[PDB]
This record gives structure tokens, sequence and C-alpha cells, in this order.
């Protein structure tokens, strides 16, 4: 199963 | 006049004193030599490391490992408990730890994976859930992705990956070896050449910059004959970068900065071997021939002046110091001098049990194909007689006996060692630490006193990679060697207690053997 990727929005800050 | 509970608390802070001046590392690792070593056999309780479990790889990733059309790769994430493995451009993860598990697939890139690597991040650029980076090295580009390593119930981190639209063209230079620093700094090597870059990537894009950069810090021109690099080595209590070569030469970069690095000290082959001549006793086993096959830093914390370990591919382990010109305006050394060397032993495997000069000659551990050491001086190599089955060499300081003698210029790079076996077909390919690193104090004496920490933190372990499974080996303390010997003695006289009693008393001295 292909990792599902969350998005760079939650990733870096603010 | 004093009371009691006053009286005893003296008696603790004169202990803590007396635990915390154990001899630093350049105390007993003077300049000259050693080939000090107590072996023991490996199913013996006075085995220093052990074998405690052992980790099969999945079967999916040999499926995909045989399915490899090109080229193929394998790695430890050992501080989070996970492995890797590339097949051309295609990357799985899985945690070892756990008895079934399931493949993290990552098969976004587009060329062949030459590298991969687990990072810190930089400092606020990440929400505080992202606990590390993963860069991705493939033949065209160098891919960052974001990866939040939270623990489970189970007592193993649960991983998810995060992209973050960060990426840079790799460029003409060979990518093989990707570290980071404390800080979050990335910097890589390869196979191409000897020259290093580094990673800049930054929350912000800005219309004059992008947000993920590249730049050689080693700046080449002219002339250049055929060199390149055998591996990368960070550390931050020094701010130090180190570099190895196919030629066996160590190169040292400086970190004057949060974007510099500025080489200091360029030492080939020729240096280190005219530097063993000057030393008392020089030995065959050290020759233009000889090739270094792997360096280890040493921190600031561990030892003052010994920087760095360099092991040679006969077995010796060379111990280089550097030294600053001045003594003020970090500041970068600018000197790297071979100081002291420990020999290899003279013992050799064997599965019968067999039966006071510098020994300068031993083969034992001749070819040393892999190399590792971990604060306070935990040592393992990877012994290659036979292109067929590796066997493993682990040592350790005679904590128990370093800590006894007496006068301090009596003292000697004691060691514990033995010998485990990998069965036929095992290939070892990285060892990795899986605990916390080991500190015993904040400063060099003190900092190796293992029996102090005993009941504070656990005993090392580490996670050995090999091509069929993942192999953990754990330090054995002083009480749980001394529990185990106890523990055959459970069957005998009241003079076997006596007799294996007196083993502990003439190496650890009798209030270290009471204590335990």
């Amino acid at each position: 199963r292909k990792a599902k990727l969350l998005p760079m929005e939650e990733a870096l800050l603010p | 006049a004093l009371p009691p509970v006053a009286k005893a608390a003296q008696v603790v802070n004169q202990t803590l004193q007396l635990d915390d001046s154990y001899p630093d590392l350049d105390s007993y690792c003077r300049p000259g030599a050693s080939s000090d070593y107590e072996m023991q056999s490996s199913d013996s309780s006075w085995a220093p490391f052990h074998v405690v479990r052992h980790h099969n790889i999945p079967d999916k990733v040999f499926e995909h490992l045989n399915a490899g059309e090109v080229f193929t790769k394998l790695g430890l994430f050992a501080e989070i408990g996970y492995a890797w493995a590339s097949i051309d451009s295609s990357l799985f993860l899985w945690d070892y730890t756990h008895p079934n598990p399931e493949l993290i697939g990552y098969e976004e890139a587009t060329h062949t994976i030459t590298a991969v690597a687990l990072v810190p991040p930089k400092p606020g650029v990440f929400v505080k859930t992202i606990t590390h980076v993963l860069v991705v090295a493939t033949t065209s580009e160098i891919i960052l992705l974001g990866v939040s390593a939270t623990p489970t119930p189970s007592g193993s981190k649960s991983l998810t990956l995060y992209s973050t639209r960060m990426s840079v063209h790799r460029g003409g230079s060979d990518v093989s070896f990707i570290v980071g620093t404390k800080d979050g700094r990335i910097f890589l090597g390869g196979e191409s050449d000897t020259d290093i870059h580094e990673i800049f990537y930054q929350q912000e894009e800005r219309w004059f910059s992008s947000r993920c950069g590249k730049i050689n810090h080693s700046h080449p021109f002219g002339s250049r004959q055929q060199e390149w690099l055998r591996g990368l080595y960070v550390d931050d209590t020094r701010n130090l970068l180190y570099s190895l070569s196919n030629r066996s030469t160590i190169r040292t970069y400086h970190m004057e900065g949060p974007e510099k690095l500025t080489k200091v000290i360029e030492k080939d082959k020729t240096s280190c071997l005219r530097d063993f001549a000057h030393m008392a006793d020089s030995s065959p086993l050290f020759t233009d021939k000889t090739n270094i096959v792997a360096l280890s830093p040493i921190p600031a914390t561990e030892a003052s002046k010994l920087h760095l370990m360099a092991l040679t591919d006969t077995g010796c382990r060379l111990f280089l110091s550097a030294t600053s010109s001045a003594s003020y305006t970090a500041l970068a050394p600018q000197s790297m001098q071979l100081q002291f060397v420990k020999f290899p032993p003279r013992e050799s495997p064997t599965r019968i049990r067999t039966l006071s000069q510098l020994d300068k000659t031993s083969r034992a551990l001749d070819p040393s194909a892999l190399g590792f050491r971990f604060s306070p001086g935990y040592f393992f190599d990877v012994v290659r007689k036979h292109p067929n089955q590796d066997m493993l060499f682990v040592s350790a300081p005679d904590t128990g006996r370093i800590k006894v003698t007496q006068p301090a210029s009596a003292l000697k790079y004691f060691e514990q060692g033995t010998w485990i076996e990998l069965e036929n077909g095992n290939r070892t390919i990285e060892i990795g630490l899986t605990t916390a690193p080991f500190a015993a104090a904040k400063q060099p004496l003190g900092f190796g006193n293992e029996l102090a920490v005993q009941f504070d933190q656990v005993p090392g372990e580490f996670a050995v990679l090999t091509n069929t499974g993942v192999h953990i080996v754990r330090r054995r303390r002083l009480v749980d060697i001394f529990a185990k010997a106890l523990g055959n003695c459970v069957s005998a006289s009241d003079d076997a207690l006596e007799r294996e009693v007196r083993k502990f008393i003439n190496q650890y001295g009798r209030v270290e053997t009471i204590a335990a």
C-alpha cells in the first residue's frame, strides 16, 4: 500500500 | 554535633564525587599503544554482550528485492526501530520490532535511489509533531519528506509521512552518504568525488529564492585526481564534520556558522603512517598497503584531546587527537595527530573452549570490513576472513578494572571482548544504537562510569542489520554477570560460591562486588 502523504499545510507552520 | 541524616548525606556527597572521578578516555589512552584484552566465550556468564532476539526481513521485502532489475539497498533507522529497503526507484520502510509489520511504501521517485537517511528537522520550520526528516537521494534529485514517529502502546514508533514540496536537482555528483546535525543541517557526499554538499530549506517561498537549495562547500577547480568518499561523520559537540576517502584520507570540516562549512584539516594516510613511525611500537599491521575502512567521532563530553577513532582493515583502532593553534577567537582545530593505537586481540573464535608484552602482530581481526564505536567505547568489528560468513568481534572497556586501577600512571585501555557468530549467509550491513546515547556524566571525568548508571538507564542495545534480518545485541552490566554467575552456583558447594566471588573481587574490587 502506497503510504498516504499528508499535505504540506499541516507539516510546516504557521 | 551532626545528626544521622546529615552524616549519611556526607557519605553520599563523597560517593557521588568518587563515581564522577572515573578516569577520562585521554587518561587511559595516553600516547603509546595497548593490546590488553580479557576474552570471554559468547555462551559464558561473563560475556560482555549477547544476542537477545532476532527479526527476519518480511517476505514481501524479499519478493521486491528478488524483483530488483538493477539496484537494491538495505539500511537501518535504529533510533526509532525501523529498517528500510530500496528497490530501483521504490522505497519500503517497516518496524522490525513488530512481529508481522506492514510495509510503508513510497514510490513517487522517478530514478534509482542511491541513499536514504533519517535526520532531525530544522527548528521553527515544521509543526512540532514532525519528529524527523526523511532524505531520499536518487540519481536525479534529493527529496525531503516530513516524518512523525510517535510512540505507540506496544513500544514501537508509529510512522506517518508528509509531503513538503522541498526538492533539488542532484547534479553530477553521486550521493551515497547523508548525515544530519542536531540542528537539522543536511550534508551530502558520494562516490564521484570528495566534495561535500549541504541542503538548505525554509518554510517561506520567495520570489528571489526557492524553498529548498543546494550548495557545494568544497569549491573545487583546476586539476583534480580520482578520489571519492567512503563515509561522512558528524560531531555536534564540536561542530565538526569528518569525511573518509577511498585513499584513507581524513578531512575535518568546522561549522563556523549556521550556513558555513570550512575545511580545517586534511590528513592523508602518509601522515598517519609518519605519526605511527614516530611511536615506540611500529607494526606490520599498518603500512602504506593498509586501508582505513571506517571512522567514529569521539564527542567532547567523552574526551578533550582524542577526537576520532579510525579502523584499519587489519583491525587496528587508531585514536587521533586534534588541537587548535590558539585558545580564543566554537574554536576550529587546525592539526590532527595519531596518538594512540589499540591493537587487535589474539584469540580466535572456536567451537570448543580453548585454554605481558605488547601484541602488535595479531591477525584475528584481519580483514575488518565494517567497524563501529559507541560511547563509552563499545566496539563492533565485522571480520570477513571467509567470503560467506561474517564474524562479529564485540568489546567494551573493562570499566571495573579501570575504576580500581591505581595509580593514574598505571592506567591502560583494558577491555572485555567476545566473538558473536552469525550463521552462514548473514552479511552484516549496518549496526546502530537503539537506546539513548550513553553518558554517566557531563564531562570526560566520570563520563564512562558504567557502574554508576547500572540502575538509571537501561543497558545499551544495538541493532545488527544483515541481509536476512535484524539481530539485537545487548550490553551486560556487572549485576547481570554477577546474577548469571550465581545462577550457576545454585547447584554447588559453599566453596563454589567463594571461588566465583573471588573472580569478581580480583577484577572489580570488594566494594563493587558486594554492591552487586
